[PDB]
Formats: C-alpha cells, sequence, structure tokens
C-alpha cells in the first residue's frame, strides 16, 4: 500500500453539471440542427469510418458477462 | 338529453345523445348481416352526417363517448373495413369522428397514446379521396360550437406535422416507423398537404410552416408563393400579405443554418417581387448581400421604361439608401448606358446628394461648441482631438482650425492624429481638402501622414460617379515608398469606399498586403485595410490577406502587438458571408500552432453566425479551460498565451453580437446581461482576462443595440473607475451616443464625475475625456448606429472601425486610429422632382404594440411631431408617415428606416 | 462503532489499535485494511474535525505504515 | 401561430442561458479576487464579532 491523492475531480464536477443543464436550455435550436446533419453522415461516412451508425451503436446484442477476473 | 323517442325531430336528437338508432343498432346489423344492404347504408350516410351537425352543439363527453362507443369498435370487429371494399371506406367519414371522441374528449392514457396512431393511417387513406380535407373544413370553417372542436380538428392536422417531422431526426422514415404509420410522400399524402394547406392559410396561420421547415426543402416555400401571389390584392390587401411574408424569414430565421437560411429567403425576395411593392423586394436583397438581388429590383424599373419617367428616379434612391455604398457601385453605368439625363441620375445615386440634404438639417440645429480649453503637454492633444469629435458630420468650424497656434502645439504621434481630427470635421463633404493641403507640404513627415489620414475621412460622401475619389489622391501616395505615407494612403482609402469593391480601388490592394518578412509595426493597416473593404457584401475570403498572415508569424513573434491586430483583421474580412466561413476555419488550423489556435476561435464566431448556440457554449468552455488545468496540478511562452486568452475574449462577445441583431427580437436585453456575467466570471478565473472584458463590454452593447440604455452603462462605469484601463469608458459612449440627450446626458455626468474629480496622470485623463465629447452631437444633429438602420437586424461596415479598437491596451500610436469614427444616418424628408428638403409630418413611436410584427410595422394611431426631424433612435424607432390627411402617398414605405421619404402629391 | 464514537477519547484509542492490528496485512488478505486507512487521511485532510481527532489519525497512520512496511 | 414563435424564440433562449450562466458564475466571482475580497472579508470580520 499506496498512495492517495485527487482534488481536480472537483473541478471537473462543476464543469460536467454546467454542460447538461446548457442542452436542456439549449433544446428548441438543437432538433432544427439534427435535421441537416443526419443526412449529410448518411451519404458520406461517419467520420472516417464506415460503422457505428447501423444501429444506435453497432450491437443490440448482450454484454453482460459474469464469474470474469481472479476468484 | 334524456330520450324522448321518436315524436318530433327535436326530440329525435335528444334521443341520439343517449343511444343513436340510425347510427348504432341499425347500421351495425345491416353490415354484418345482408350485402344487398350496401345500398341501404350509402343512403343513410347523408342522414348520419346531419346527427352529427346537429348534436356538435352538445359539449359533455359521456354523451359522445358511449354513444359512437360500438361503432369504435367496428372498425376492426366486425366490418374489418373490407367486408365490401369501397363501402366502408366512404363510411369512414362518420367514424373517423369517432376515434377522436376518444382520443380528446376523454382522457385515458392508455387508449389517447394508442389511437393517436390509427388515427394517422385512416388520415391518409381517406385522403386519396380528397373528402378527408372536407371532413377537416366543416370543422376549421365550423358551423356549430362546442369546446371538443377548437382542440379536436388540430389532432387531425398534428399527424401530419408528427410524421413529416420524424423523416429528418430519424433516417429510416416513412411508414417503417409505427410512430404514425403513414408514409411521408407519395401521391395520396401530398395531394392532402396541399389542400389542407388551403383551408388553413385563409382561417389560420398553422400548419403552413409546419410542412416547410419540416419538409427542409426551399421547394415548399416555392409552392407557397404561388397560392400567395393570387392571394395578393383580392383577397386582402397588399400589407397583409407582407407581413405573412417577411416573418416567412424572421420566425424561422434564428433556425435555419447557413445553406437553409439563405434558400429560404430566396424564395420571400420572389414573393415580394411578384408582389406590387418593390419597395419590399429591396429590403430582403439587401439582406441576402448578393450582388445578383440587388441589381434585379434595379433593373425591374430603369431597362422596360424608355422615357425618364418616375421610374429612373426611383431606382437611383433605392440603391442610394445603403451608404455601405455596394448598391451604389452597381447601379452607375446603366444611367450611363441608357442617357436620358446623366447629370441628375448619377449624382442622386452617390452618397453626394446625401452631403445636401445634411446643410439642411444643419440650419436647425445650429453649432454649440463645448470643446476644452486646455493647453500644453497632454493636455494640447487631448483638446485638439475634443474639437473634431464634437464637429462630426459635416460642420463649418473654419476659423479655429485656420487658428495655425494649437495645430503646431501638437508634437509627435500628436501630429499625425491633429491632422486627423480636421478631416472629421469636414466629415463627409467635399470641401475641407483646403486646411489638409497646406500642412502636407511642409515641414516633418508627421504632419503629411496625418494628412492622409484625414482626406480619408471627408472622401467618404463624395467616392461615386467619379467626382474627387480617394482612388484619384490616394494612389501617388501609396506609390511613395516611405511606410507612414503609404501606409496612411491606404486606411484611407478603405474608410471613404466602406463596402465598395471597384475595380480601381480593390486593384491596388490586390498585389499589396504580402510583405510582412520586413518587421513593421504598422503594418497592420496592409490587412487592416483590405479587411474592411471586404465587408458589406459577400466574401471571396482572399488569399492575399491569408497567405500574410501565416508568413507573418513565420517571420516573427517580437511584435506581439502587429499578430494581435492581424488576427482580427481576418475575423473581420470575412463578415457578410457564413457559408464559406465554415471552410476557412479547417483551412488555418490545418496548419497548428497554440499561437494558430488564437486565430480559430475568432473565425469560428463568423462561420457559425446568426446559428451561434454551439457557438456561445464553445466561448465559455474556452474561458474555464486555463483555471481547469491549474486545476489538474493543484490536487516564447509570453507571447503565445497572450495572444490565445485575448482572442477568445473578443469572439465571445462578437459571436453573441452578430446573432443578436439579425435574430428574432425580443432577446436584445438578455444579450446585453450575458456579457455582465461572462465578466462576473471574471470579477473574483483570469486576473489578466478581466482587463479585456471590460473593454469588450462597450462594443457589445453598440453592436447588439440593446433597448435599455439608461441603467446598465451607467451602473457599470462606476465599478470601472476604480479598475485599470479607462479606455473603457469610451467604448461605453458608443452606446450611449443613441438620440442624443436622452441617453447620453447622465454618461456627461457621469464620465465627468471620474474624469474632473481624479487626476492622478494625464494619460488617464486623455482617454476619459475624448469619450465625453463623443456621446453628444450638439442638438441631435445626427445620430450612429452599428445597425444599417434600412434594416435593423443589419449590420454596417462603417462602424467595423469602431468594433476593431478594445482588444489591446491603450496607446498613442492607437488614438490616430480612434479619430475615424464614420457611421453616419441620414435624417428623412419628402423628395419632390425639384428635391424639396422639408417633411411635412410624421408619427414617431416609442414602443409598437403589434404582436402581428417584432420588428414593429409602425401603428397607425402615433403621437405626431412636426417637420424636420432626425429619426429618433431608441424609444422612438418606429415611425409611421403623417401625409395621408393632406392626401400624399408615400412611394417609399418608411418603418423607421434610414431611408428618405419620397411622395407623390397628385 | 468506536471510530464514530460520540466521545473522542475512545476515538484515538480505536484507530491505534486497529493498526496494531492489521500492521502490515495487505488489503486482498483482509479487505478493510483499505478502508479503515483512507479514515485516517480524511480526519487528517478535515480541518473541521476535533483536535483530539486529528492527533489520533496521524498516530494511527504511522502504525499502519510502520518500519518500511517489514515489520 | 407563427408570428407569436418568432419573439418566443428569442425570449427562451436568451434569458435561459443567462439563467443557467449565472448559477456557475457564483462560484467563479470569488476566483479572480480571493485576495483583495477574502483580505477585506478577514478584516471586517475580526473587528465587528
Amino acid at each position: 500500500p499506496r498512495m492517495y491523492e485527487e482534488a481536480s475531480g472537483k473541478e471537473v464536477e462543476k464543469v460536467a453539471t454546467a454542460v447538461l443543464s446548457t442542452t436542456a436550455r439549449a433544446k428548441a435550436r438543437a432538433k432544427k440542427t439534427k435535421k441537416e446533419k443526419g443526412p449529410n453522415e448518411e451519404e458520406k461516412k461517419k467520420e472516417h469510418e464506415e460503422k457505428e451508425k447501423e444501429r444506435e451503436t453497432n450491437k443490440k446484442g448482450i454484454k453482460e458477462t459474469k464469474e470474469n477476473d481472479e476468484e | 338529453m334524456v330520450d324522448e323517442s321518436d315524436k318530433k325531430q327535436q326530440t329525435i336528437d335528444e334521443q341520439s345523445q343517449i343511444s343513436p338508432e340510425k347510427q348504432t343498432p341499425n347500421k351495425k346489423d345491416k353490415k354484418k348481416e345482408e350485402e344487398e344492404q350496401l345500398s341501404e347504408e350509402d343512403a343513410k350516410l347523408k342522414t348520419d352526417l346531419e346527427l352529427l351537425v346537429e348534436r356538435l352543439k352538445e359539449d359533455d363527453s359521456s354523451l359522445y363517448e358511449a354513444s359512437l362507443n360500438a361503432l369504435k369498435e367496428s372498425i376492426k370487429n366486425s366490418t374489418s373495413s373490407m367486408t365490401a371494399v369501397p363501402k366502408p371506406l366512404k363510411f369512414l367519414r362518420p367514424t373517423y369522428p369517432d376515434l377522436c371522441s376518444i382520443y380528446d374528449k376523454w382522457t385515458d392514457p392508455n387508449l389517447k397514446s394508442s389511437l393517436a396512431d390509427v388515427l394517422s393511417i385512416l388520415a391518409m387513406t381517406y385522403s386519396e379521396n380528397g373528402k378527408h380535407d372536407s371532413l377537416r373544413y366543416r370543422l376549421l370553417s365550423d358551423v356549430s360550437d362546442f369546446e371538443g372542436w377548437g382542440h379536436e380538428y388540430i389532432r387531425h392536422l398534428a399527424l401530419e406535422i408528427g410524421e413529416v417531422y420524424n423523416d429528418q431526426v430519424e433516417k429510416d422514415a416513412e411508414d417503417e416507423t409505427s410512430s404514425d404509420g403513414s408514409k411521408s410522400d407519395g401521391s395520396a399524402a401530398t395531394s392532402g398537404f396541399e389542400f389542407s394547406k388551403e383551408d388553413t392559410l385563409r382561417l389560420c396561420l398553422d400548419i403552413v410552416p409546419y410542412f416547410l421547415k419540416h419538409n427542409g426543402e426551399e421547394d415548399a416555400v416555392d409552392l407557397l408563393l404561388e397560392i400567395e401571389s393570387i392571394d395578393k390584392l383580392p383577397q386582402f390587401v397588399d400589407e397583409n400579405t407582407f407581413q405573412r411574408v417577411c416573418q416567412y424569414m424572421v420566425a424561422c430565421v434564428p433556425l435555419l443554418p447557413p445553406p437553409e437560411d439563405v434558400a429560404f429567403l430566396k424564395t420571400a425576395y420572389s414573393i415580394y417581387l411578384s408582389q406590387n411593392e418593390l419597395t419590399d423586394a429591396i429590403a430582403l436583397a439587401v439582406r441576402l448581400g448578393e450582388e445578383d438581388m440587388i441589381r434585379s429590383v434595379f433593373d425591374a424599373t430603369s431597362d422596360p421604361v424608355m422615357h425618364k419617367q418616375l421610374a429612373y428616379i426611383l431606382a437611383a434612391q433605392k440603391t442610394s439608401f445603403e451608404y455601405e455604398g455596394v448598391q451604389d457601385i452597381i447601379g452607375n453605368g446603366k444611367l450611363s448606358e441608357h442617357f436620358l439625363y446623366l447629370a441628375k441620375e448619377l449624382n442622386l445615386t452617390g452618397p453626394k446628394v446625401p452631403e445636401d440634404i445634411y446643410k439642411s438639417h444643419l440650419d436647425n440645429s445650429k453649432s454649440v461648441f463645448s470643446s476644452a480649453g486646455l493647453d500644453s503637454a497632454q493636455q494640447n492633444l487631448a483638446s485638439s482631438f475634443v474639437n473634431g469629435f464634437l464637429n462630426l458630420g459635416y460642420c463649418n468650424d473654419k476659423l479655429i482650425v485656420d487658428n495655425d497656434n494649437w495645430v503646431y502645439k501638437t508634437k509627435g504621434d500628436g501630429m499625425t492624429s491633429a491632422v486627423a481630427s480636421i478631416g472629421s470635421i469636414y466629415q463627409w463633404n467635399l470641401d475641407g481638402l483646403q486646411q489638409l493641403d497646406k500642412y502636407l507640404y511642409v515641414d516633418e513627415p508627421e504632419v503629411k501622414a496625418g494628412a492622409l489620414l484625414g482626406i480619408g475621412i471627408s472622401a467618404s460622401g463624395v467616392h461615386d460617379g467619379e467626382v474627387e475619389p480617394a482612388l484619384l489622391l490616394l494612389q501617388d501616395y501609396v506609390t511613395n515608398p516611405d511606410t507612414k505615407i503609404s501606409s496612411a494612403a491606404i486606411l484611407g482609402l478603405g474608410i471613404a469606399f466602406a463596402g465598395s469593391k471597384n475595380d480601381e480601388v480593390l486593384g491596388l490592394l490586390l498585389p499589396i498586403a504580402a510583405s510582412t518578412d520586413l518587421p513593421i509595426e504598422t503594418a497592420a493597416m496592409a490587412s487592416l485595410a483590405l479587411a474592411h473593404v471586404f465587408v458589406g457584401t459577400c466574401n471571396g475570403d482572399i488569399t492575399t490577406s491569408i497567405m500574410d498572415n501565416f508568413l507573418e508569424r513565420t517571420a516573427i513573434e517580437l511584435k506581439t502587438d502587429w499578430v494581435r491586430f492581424l488576427a482580427l483583421a481576418l475575423g473581420i474580412l470575412y463578415m457578410g458571408q457564413g457559408e464559406q466561413v465554415d471552410d476557412v476555419l479547417e483551412t488555418i488550423s490545418a496548419i497548428e500552432h497554440p499561437m494558430t489556435s488564437a486565430i480559430e476561435v475568432l473565425v469560428g464566431s463568423c462561420a457559425y453566425t446568426g446559428t451561434g448556440d454551439v457557438l456561445l457554449i464553445q466561448d465559455l468552455l474556452h474561458r474555464l479551460t486555463p483555471k481547469n488545468v491549474k486545476g489538474e496540478e493543484d490536487a516564447e511562452i509570453k507571447s503565445e498565451e497572450k495572444k490565445g486568452k485575448s482572442s477568445d475574449k473578443d469572439a465571445t462577445t462578437d459571436g453573441k453580437n452578430d446573432d443578436e441583431e439579425e435574430e428574432k427580437e425580443a432577446g436584445i436585453v438578455d444579450e446585453l446581461a450575458y456579457a455582465v456575467l461572462g465578466i462576473a466570471l471574471i470579477a473574483l478565473g483570469e486576473d489578466i482576462g478581466k482587463e479585456m472584458s471590460l473593454r469588450h463590454f462597450g462594443h457589445l452593447m453598440h453592436y447588439g443595440n440593446e433597448h435599455i440604455r439608461r441603467m446598465v452603462p451607467l451602473a457599470m462605469g462606476i465599478v470601472s473607475v476604480s479598475d485599470p484601463q479607462m479606455k473603457v469608458f469610451d467604448t461605453l459612449t458608443r452606446f450611449s451616443h443613441d438620440a442624443d440627450l436622452e441617453v447620453s446626458m447622465n454618461s456627461i455626468f457621469a464620465m465627468g464625475l471620474c474624469g474632473a474629480g481624479t487626476n492622478n496622470a494625464r494619460l488617464a485623463q486623455l482617454l476619459r475625456q475624448l469619450a465625453s465629447y463623443y456621446s453628444r452631437e450638439q442638438d441631435a444633429l445626427f445620430i450612429t448606429r452599428l445597425a444599417q438602420g434600412l434594416l435593423h437586424l443589419g449590420k454596417g461596415t462603417m462602424t467595423m472601425d469602431v468594433f476593431n479598437d478594445a482588444h489591446v491596451l491603450n496607446k498613442v500610436t492607437l488614438a490616430s486610429i480612434l479619430t475615424t469614427a464614420v457611421g453616419l444616418v441620414s435624417p428623412s424628408f419628402m423628395l419632390k422632382h425639384h428635391q424639396l428638403f422639408y417633411m411635412l409630418n410624421a408619427g414617431i413611436r416609442p414602443k409598437f404594440i403589434l404582436a402581428l410584427n417584432d420588428e414593429g410595422e409602425p401603428i397607425k394611431v402615433n403621437v405626431r411631431v412636426g417637420q424636420a426631424v432626425e429619426t429618433v433612435g431608441q424609444a422612438g424607432r418606429p415611425k409611421k408617415i403623417t401625409g395621408w390627411i393632406t392626401q400624399s402617398t408615400p412611394v417609399l414605405l418608411n418603418h423607421g428606416e434610414r431611408a428618405e421619404l419620397e411622395t407623390d402629391e397628385y | 462503532p468506536l471510530t464514530k464514537d460520540p466521545v473522542d477519547f475512545v476515538r484515538q484509542a480505536a484507530m491505534i489499535a486497529l493498526s496494531m492490528i492489521l500492521i502490515q496485512q495487505t488489503e486482498k488478505l483482509n479487505p478493510q485494511v483499505a478502508d479503515i486507512n483512507k479514515n485516517f487521511l480524511s480526519v487528517i485532510t478535515n480541518k473541521h474535525q476535533e483536535g483530539l481527532a486529528k492527533f489520533g489519525a496521524c498516530v494511527a497512520q504511522g502504525i499502519m505504515n510502520a518500519g518500511g512496511r517489514n515489520v | 401561430t407563427r408570428c407569436k414563435l418568432k419573439l418566443l424564440r428569442m425570449e427562451r433562449i436568451k434569458d435561459h442561458l443567462l439563467l443557467e450562466e449565472e448559477f456557475v458564475s457564483n462560484s467563479e466571482i470569488l476566483k479572480p479576487f480571493e485576495k483583495k475580497q477574502e483580505e477585506e472579508k478577514k478584516q471586517l470580520e475580526e473587528i465587528r464579532g
């Protein structure tokens, strides 16, 4: 054992809550934005991959796994 | 209510309130047994329709619910909607309200959800028949009363809105989604939408947009043109049609991103062109900023009529109004080609006629001086600039200038700026050149340089029609190899022509602005001038400017001041465009350095403008980041960092400013406040950052055109007396100027208190003094707005030199720049063929009532005021024409526009 | 319960007692060693604990880490 | 309806974004001056009990 440090999480938490409340305020605008954005991605690519736009991710299967690591 | 059988027809209606006997038993049994009885049902359809109409008067939920309960079942349970194919299809007309009675009249959450989907499908199938349109129509124009129909008819309408929106968000679209179950397009619902639109335009104002924006296509808008242009005068007047149209762009103005927003505004322009008033056409054509649209309205009056008529005069007036001069250049030369008269036409288009009208206004306003009498040291320099600031626009103060005593006592950089200030006395005037000439041929090079700046300012009002252009004088000076001379020359050329990109002006500035290898601080003016020239019109995003910025960064980084001015110059250049500016953000970012990142945040504002709400959040995360990183630890570099921080603060403010002008119109109070708080984050996040944000606040307000002007500048001002940098006061006063001596008094007392009270540095004192004189023009001579005034959503091109200067700590060199402050607004006068210089009467209106406008089409009640008054600023801006009782008809509608009135008396 | 006792004087004793018991036992050999460790630091970092508490926390922490973790 | 919305468009966005700003900013006001201001707070506190 060990060493313990972290206090820059206190900063990080503060800017995380900020963006999230801003989106709700923003919503009215964002809804129109989604109209234009999505057709552009379809014809081209997501960014530089032809994946992870087939579904919500690229999988819809189970992800649960049990009895993993040491015992 | 209670059943009373078949005694009379009145009591038949009461009988069917509880249990129908001609819609429930009989019909149900009939459909489920014989199929010869399909012939009896067909006749009984008409009877059934009538019973609905009579009982539409009844509103109670219980006696529609239960009554039509077993009909609602029969759709799938007994009839199955295919036991006689055509016959249930055409009998869907009474059954469709039955479904709606469980949707809207009764609220049962399980059934209200489920039957929404069912309604969408059956609406689509029955609009093939075109009788689903008629079903909507009998409730839209009504026949009877109930609370019920007023909410119910929308439920039918909402089905259409639902699906069309969803096809964009979710790419799959059509009836593949089970949220409507109805196909998005196809010739069965498309014809339904067109017919629906017709009825709802007449009686409502409703589904006509939902369809446009949900289609996302300009095609939707171009269908709209057809129907409205019929309606233009016989159905209702021109005016009523217009309020729908300028609105077409405005409600979704702040929610059409660049490629969409332009494509829609093309269509509104075309609607106006089709209709009677070309006056409405010109306003929208200016908006787009495209050269092509301007030419079409100008051509439409000029070319078809051979005779001079009203038509040539009207063309010249329309193009004259923009004092950018973008319209001025284009419209000239057609007048020459046609050749009815050169002399009247060319002058009238140019800003030469605007010089003449100013003299008439000036006569009323007279001259009152209040300039500082201080002499010696820096106080001499302060006073001599102050004289020009009080006599902005055309003014006569010749004799004071001719007393060369105080002039010669200026020294250093003070000499240059002193000669420049003399030029602003004769701002917007042909005469004045004489005073400048004397100094220019004698003494040290310093006075020579200042003469060229003054020529720039004076030449603003005369540079068209090939009548003493700024180009003519200033070309010789560019040729001369001295840096001070050449730098001053090209600065003045940019100011005078403003937004005009004439061939001679542009092409002089084209090989140059491409040397930055040699280290010259005052070569900021190289790009700065060209940037100013570009605004007011669509931008090529010139390759000359982009190249030299990169080259400068390679060569030097010692002169911090130079690279900071350069960064701003790129961002100002790109103004007047936003579609193309998305591309160039990437191009700049290709080469990456921390120094280059400073340039990027500025250019992000312009690209994203009139769309900024992604931009807003970005310019706030940026602010947070320095500190956030320090946080992590808590648990050459000098130049790069400083450029980084300052750029961001400027960018934040700029984003907000451009956005608030174009957009909707309520929000203007709010955007000023976003600054106060940006400063507040700043008030305990960066100590250095506070210095920049103070200066930015004032130009935030001026650009944004805030409604409140009494409380907020004054309150902020008090805090900032304590805080360093007195240049804060200069930026506040440019907003406060308003209509003079309404707002601007409180500023004179407040700014005068801090200035007179505290002296502890003559350097500090100088900034404070200049600000005070700027604010007031004697007896409401002129007003300054950043906005065009022609559009209140507009933005100028002459006021961009004002906007530039608040990014840097105050400097004597900066004082030379600040003399320029052009941005004049003309006072309207009713014109005649003999060019009458008097307005008869006007209504002036502080606050538009109309909730059928933002801009406010001026009310017809108003408050009446006399002849020959300046077009009032905030709390006076809507202006209606009173001339109708003396029976005079405006040819050029004026809503509080810059534009001069013109009237026809018959 | 004696490390969250109502009286302070019991708390000094209790923390010291734990560390004497669990002097150099790893945290995959007694999970609660780490937890208890963290308590001690949490008291030391706080500046709104009693000076009786603070005194106990630091003494008890050094017993935990005693001898170079070799004793 | 579509005329009402133009007004409703500006009003929502601008003030609700300022609200979200002011909320975050309560913290932020302390951060640039925390040694004039907390220095002053200290001396204020000490004399008045």
